[PDB]
């Protein structure tokens, strides 16, 4: 789909008077969820004409960690802390084992003894 | 092409008039025969296969004389070939010649000397892609510029005149006859040479399947640089060194798999099988 | 002592009595050679041991069955591919007339002939092929030829006609690589008295070969300690100090490389950045000679043109792996800076 009209700080302008319009349509002294609904139909009908991100997460992670290595085994500790020091989230032991039992199934890491090895 | 074997189901049409033709075909042997015979060479030409009205004619008339057969529509003929299986079966002589005018000498004074030799030639598809050599034609003409010997030709290339000269025409001692069979040219394409990929890549290692997919992959987007393709790679975790990489591209360089010389469509439809 | 020695023995290359998880290849080969004794072609990879299965099948069936004469011919032992056709008719008793009259006789035993090495008989029209596969169809004849080869394009890179003529195509019969778990026991076969490298083996090549010789070199180092994982990871990563002069030629390599970015530096100007900076830190034949030396080492290749400064000059190592094979980063800031 493509786009009739480019987006700028107006389109918000619009949408508020917009809003605005819907609620004088009844009579009332409050903006309500379906008033801007209204609105935000109408732009979407007249502007526009016609896990998985655990596994990318876990690669993203490992690549970074083995080429910060420069080297094909790693120890334990640093793998873990920088595994979970750049990501947001400290990542479920369960199933990053799970994720390692599947990479292991395509002969892409082993994992001996608390080392890893690509 | 393959499926060119299976295709020989389709039955022909009119065949009735075909049957006619063949018939009234039938009866200029005798005159062949006789100007054959008086020293004058044959060319048949004419739309159709007329293979099998020569393999009649020989049948018919030629199993009680000397004669040589020369398909010269197999792409493996050369006159040294024909000049060599003269040697050895019409003068049963084993002794090897330095030139192939040394033969064409030897040959001449032999036919010369001995005048109870008499040979026939039946020629298939005079205008093979190996028999149109100068000196092809020269030796040929020059053969049958002997009172011995008879040649019937056949022609089935729009230009064919260009072959002969005037010294040719005259040691040729050319006439014609038209004879459209309208034969379908099963055989004499048969030989020409006018699937793999899928059994290469089966016995490979899987490593290098995918690898190969990759490659085909990024192709059919838009060649690869060595150093964008090592780090695409890298990412897929395909290779763990370089030299394996480069390893597994000289595996696919041995047999003749950057660009691959592959058509776009074949790749696509070998994708998904 | 003894132990490693028989372990050693026992894992050579020689040909054992069994060769276990090939059972289908076996059984396919022995119905097949029992049906046309009452034309094939083997295709596989090197280390599949193709050969020895065929040879110990061949000896099975001289064993249980009588009134066949079965020859060998290795094709390498042939200097020409025409020379084929001798070295046959020495091994029965113009030549190929005879060989033709001695095959297509009424009566006769069964001859049942193995060319190892089929890739090995291409000729410039590949004319004794076509002969040869042609051989088995005509009258009376009563020849059943294997053949064996590495090349999986032989049928098809070689033989168009025999797929024009339906009645001349042969059987074709493929060696997949070795599996891990075939590998693993084969190795238990051997040793009546592991993973990772079979692993390996698989993952690389899949030769069974490859993967003797890794566990005849991992006994070899444990007995040479015991006499003074860990082994076969070390091996297989074996396999699998530089002058001054040549390293400041190397770094200004990599400098003209990262400079003007070309692929290949003419010698030259390889030459003109070695004297600069050498100049620089106060340090032709020579230059050419360590070249040739770096050549020598697997560092970097050489396009040879018959001159000294037609000669081009590559490399062949990641950088990053270049600056960690470097064990000081003093002169690494040095020639940078």
């Amino acid at each position: 789909t493509a786009r009739t009209s480019p987006v700028t700080a107006r389109t918000l302008e619009t949408l508020i008077r917009l809003a605005t319009a819907h609620a004088k349509a009844r009579m009332s002294k409050t903006v309500d969820l379906q008033d801007a609904e209204e609105a935000v139909e109408l732009v979407q009908y007249a502007y526009f004409k016609k896990s998985e991100s655990r596994l990318k997460a876990f690669k993203v992670a490992l690549l970074d960690v083995f080429r910060e290595a420069h080297a094909q085994s790693i120890g334990m500790n640093r793998l873990t802390e920088s595994i979970n020091r750049d990501s947001e989230e400290p990542f479920s032991s369960v199933e990053i084992q799970a994720a390692l039992s599947k990479m292991q199934d395509d002969n892409q890491v082993m994992v001996s003894e608390g080392i890893i090895f690509l | 092409q393959t499926l060119r074997n299976l295709l020989s189901k389709v039955s022909p049409s009119f065949s009735a008039e075909l049957k006619q033709l063949n018939q009234q075909y039938e009866k200029l042997f005798h005159k062949w025969m006789l100007q054959l015979h008086l020293g004058f060479n044959i060319v048949l030409y004419g739309l159709g296969s007329k293979r099998d009205l020569l393999e009649r004619f020989r049948t018919t008339m030629l199993q009680d004389s000397i004669h040589v057969v020369i398909n010269g529509f197999f792409p493996g003929i050369s006159v040294k070939s024909v000049l060599n299986s003269i040697t050895e079966e019409v003068l049963d002589h084993m002794g090897t010649f330095r030139s192939i005018l040394d033969q064409l000498d030897w040959i001449v004074n032999k036919f010369k000397e001995d005048s109870s030799l008499e040979l026939f030639l039946l020629i298939h598809n005079l205008d093979s892609q190996m028999l149109r050599g100068e000196k092809s034609q020269q030796i040929i003409g020059q053969l049958s510029s002997l009172h011995n010997i008879y040649l019937i030709a056949s022609i089935d290339h729009l230009n064919a005149p260009l072959m002969w000269d005037h010294a040719k025409q005259s040691l040729f001692n050319w006439l014609w006859y038209e004879t459209t069979t309208y034969s379908p040219y099963t055989e004499e394409t048969s030989y020409e040479n006018s699937s793999s990929l899928t059994h290469v890549l089966r016995s490979l290692t899987p490593n290098a399947r995918g690898i190969f997919r990759l490659l085909i992959k990024y192709q059919l987007d838009n060649g690869l640089s060595f150093q964008d393709f090592y780090q695409q790679c890298r990412e897929a975790f395909l290779v763990n060194s370089d030299l394996t990489l480069r390893a597994q591209l000289t595996e696919f360089r041995d047999h003749k798999l950057l660009l691959i010389p592959v058509d776009n469509g074949t790749l696509t439809d070998f994708l998904e099988k | 002592g003894t132990c490693y020695q028989q372990a050693k023995l026992v894992l050579n290359t020689a040909v054992p009595d069994r060769l276990p998880a090939r059972e289908r290849e076996m059984d396919v080969i022995r119905n097949f050679l029992r049906e046309h004794i009452c034309s094939l072609y083997l295709s596989g990879a090197p280390g599949t041991g193709k050969t020895a299965c065929l040879s110990r099948i061949l000896q099975d069936l001289k064993k249980e069955l009588k009134g066949f004469k079965t020859i060998m011919l290795n094709c390498m032992s042939l200097r020409t591919a025409q020379a084929v056709f001798p070295a046959i008719a020495q091994e029965i008793c113009d030549m190929m007339r005879k060989l033709e009259k001695h095959m297509t006789a009424e009566k006769g035993p069964m001859i049942v002939l193995v060319l190892d090495e089929m890739d090995q008989l291409d000729s410039k029209g590949q004319d004794v092929l076509y002969t040869l596969f042609e051989w088995p169809w005509l009258s009376n004849s009563h020849l059943v030829l294997i053949g064996i080869a590495n090349t999986l394009d032989l049928t098809d890179r070689i033989l168009p006609r025999l797929q024009a003529r339906e009645k001349c195509k042969p059987q074709l019969l493929n060696f997949p690589p070795y599996t891990r778990n075939q590998i693993v026991t084969i190795l238990q076969d051997r040793l009546n008295q592991v993973q990772f490298c079979a692993r390996k083996v698989s993952a690389v090549s899949g030769d069974v070969r490859k993967a003797l010789d890794v566990c005849r070199r991992a006994i070899e180092i444990v007995e040479s300690d015991v006499k003074s994982l860990i082994h076969i990871s070390q091996v297989i990563s074996e396999v699998d100090s530089f002058p001054l002069q040549q390293k400041i030629l190397v770094c200004s390599l990599m400098l003209l490389i990262r400079q003007l970015k070309i692929k290949e530096v003419t010698l030259g100007k390889l030459y003109e950045a070695y004297s600069k900076v050498c100049r620089k830190q106060q340090v032709q034949s020579e230059c050419l000679s360590l070249s040739g030396l770096l050549e020598a080492r697997g560092i970097l290749g050489l396009k040879r043109n018959k001159e000294t400064r037609l000669t081009k000059v590559f490399f062949k190592i990641e950088e990053k792996e270049i600056e960690h094979a470097l064990k000081d980063k003093a002169l690494i800031g040095n020639i940078l800076a």
